[PDB]
């Protein structure tokens, strides 16, 4: 045995451009339902009109 | 489910191989002296002959069960016409070589899968070292395997035809072997010898030992010498028949010396060339258990 | 634009068919490496196959 969870590439690798490492958006991020390719294609849709 | 008792299965008389001639059925040593010979001058040399190779070919999955005897009779002394044989369920012998397996080897020339009810079979250990050797004429076609045409013939001449004064140097006079004879002939001696039960003599020769073997091979170097005559005469350049006053004789062209293709055509037995491979294979494999 | 319905939706399909009440045999295939069916028999000792 081994408690086998998941990693970030927001924790290691942060890079003050490109990467964008705001705690205050990291609250902000782990509040959304799981988005596939699907859901975050009709968002960048739904904010053109 | 018959034994032998160091004797073998040929010390009996359930099945004895005898030719039948002369209005009567005789024994292959009566015929055989009817056999005789001059020389025509192209000495045929004794060569050495390779040692086979060890590696068994495996028997594919098959249910049911084919007749494994059959075939190695239907091929060497088969008189009709015999189409092409490189291909076959000729290896299912190679599942009697392992040790503790359930297939069994009837009488009559069948194997079976599973004993089955009422049918008498050779017994399981001595038939076992005969497939660990003569399984292995499943490989007869296989390319890098197959055995040599035309070497093991010069063996096969001085075994029939050659007086012992001749053996004891290797060497002899190429010959021309010819016997007095009837109607068919040639013909009539094959769909005779086929039906002989075969694996009656072979069982013997990889089992019985030295004490038994000496004397083994003094009554048995006969019966030999007859189901290679047959095999000879489907290798011959010629069989025209000379003629007394009365009289027929069946000369033979060259017994010993190996051509590619049958002189009887219609007067005595013909091989093919899936089946040179075969007698080859056949011939090299037996020699080296007998000699 | 498939893999999210692919392996969610359609994920939880075999999950459940893996087990019903009539398949009974192994299939499985994890390992091209090595696997045989090993298949059985009926047969009798009085001739039958």
């Amino acid at each position: 045995r081994y408690h086998e969870s998941v990693l970030e590439i927001a924790d290691i690798f942060d890079q003050a451009d490109f990467i964008q490492t705001s705690d205050a958006v990291r609250q902000l991020r782990a509040l959304m339902p799981t988005l596939s390719t699907s859901q975050i294609r009709h968002a960048i849709e739904r904010i053109a009109q | 489910m018959l034994q032998q008792p160091t004797g073998g299965y040929t010390t009996l008389e359930q099945f004895a191989f005898t030719i039948r001639n002369d209005g009567t059925n005789a024994t292959p040593t009566q015929f055989l002296q009817l056999l005789s010979y001059e020389a025509t001058e192209n000495e045929l040399v004794k060569k050495t002959i390779p040692t086979p190779e060890t590696h068994l070919p495996s028997a594919r999955n098959v249910p049911g069960n084919v007749y494994i005897e059959d075939a190695i009779t239907q091929a060497l002394f088969g008189i009709s016409a015999q189409n092409v044989n490189a291909h076959g369920y000729f290896s299912r012998l190679s599942a009697l070589a392992l040790p503790n397996t359930s297939a069994r080897l009837g009488l009559d020339g069948v194997i079976y899968n599973s004993e089955t009810i009422n049918i008498p079979f050779y017994d399981p250990a001595a038939v076992a070292n005969f497939a660990a050797t003569y399984a292995k004429l499943g490989n007869a076609s296989t390319p890098r395997y197959r055995a040599d045409m035309i070497d093991i013939y010069a063996h096969v001449g001085l075994e029939l035809a050659g007086t012992d004064a001749e053996r004891a140097a290797g060497v002899m006079p190429v010959k021309r072997a010819k016997f007095d004879s009837w109607e068919g002939s040639l013909i009539s001696l094959s769909r005779d010898v086929v039906n002989w039960k075969i694996l009656a003599f072979l069982i013997d020769l990889c089992s019985l030992e030295g004490e038994a073997l000496r004397a083994f091979k003094t009554r048995n170097r006969d019966v030999f010498r007859m189901m290679l005559f047959i095999m000879s005469t489907a290798v011959a350049a010629n069989v025209v028949n000379r003629k007394v006053t009365k009289r027929v004789d069946r000369v033979l062209e060259y017994i010993g010396v190996n051509s590619m293709r049958t002189a009887g055509r219609t007067a005595t037995i013909t091989y093919d060339l899936s089946r040179h491979e075969f007698a080859a294979k056949f011939l090299q494999l037996t020699f080296t258990r007998w000699n | 634009n498939i893999a999210v319905a692919h392996t969610d939706h359609l994920s939880v399909v075999y999950a459940t068919m893996s087990n019903f009440m009539l398949n009974f045999t192994n299939n499985f295939s994890g390992n091209h490496a090595t696997f045989k069916p090993d298949q059985y028999v009926i047969t009798s000792p009085e001739g039958s196959y």
